[PDB]
């Protein structure tokens, strides 16, 4: 049962905003495929796949009920990338840097959750 | 249209 | 097998150098790893191989006699990325960006090939 409120406005129209343009942001766009891109252990290791056009397209749908889960959303992508690349792969860097902007997004967000 | 560069990046 | 010249200085310090930094360049970096890479129709294709990274090693390691080779190993390079990839495909707008800097460096090049 999703709902609309200034938080999760905020989510889609300052943070998913913010991080599409980034330079950074193109291999979050969809989901990984693993066959394609020959990444054969991918799924025995990320059972929770989750990119930032599956959570675009959850916000402006009114998926959500609180900022909080598409929050944990965001969460999820950048740790599954943090956990299936090796610590010095460049994606890790991109993702480590994708993360910073979402904080800094999200240190800025309206503090109280009012449904709209 | 991003697919090789995925590649690339992935390995 | 190589010498020092004019030229050859100018294609490491000056045309390599400005590419390598470029941020499109990342691609180009290594040789194409089609098993790594999930192409088997890769050396179908593409018969004879030519990257960025093979050329700078071949600067560092003196192995051309002329600079006319290393121009030659970067059309090769991007030649390659044509043929094999869509012209829709990122990576080919991106060797095009690429190829446009390095024939802007090679107007301003030695016009005249001196051994040093």
């Amino acid at each position: 049962p999703g709902r609309k409120t200034n938080q999760l406005q905020y989510m889609q129209n300052v943070v998913v905003k913010t991080l599409w343009k980034h330079q950074f942001a193109w291999p979050f766009y969809q989901p990984v495929d693993a066959i394609k891109l020959n990444l054969p252990d991918y799924h025995k290791i990320i059972k929770n796949p989750m990119d930032m056009g599956t959570i675009k397209k959850r916000l402006e749908n009114n998926y959500y009920w609180s900022a909080s889960e598409c929050m944990q959303d965001f969460n999820t992508m950048f740790t599954n990338c943090y956990i299936y690349n090796k610590p010095t792969d460049d994606i890790v860097l991109m993702a480590q840097a994708l993360e910073k902007i979402f904080l800094q997004k999200v240190a800025q967000m309206p503090q109280e959750e009012v449904e709209l | 249209r991003s697919l090789k560069l995925l590649k690339h990046l992935k390995h």
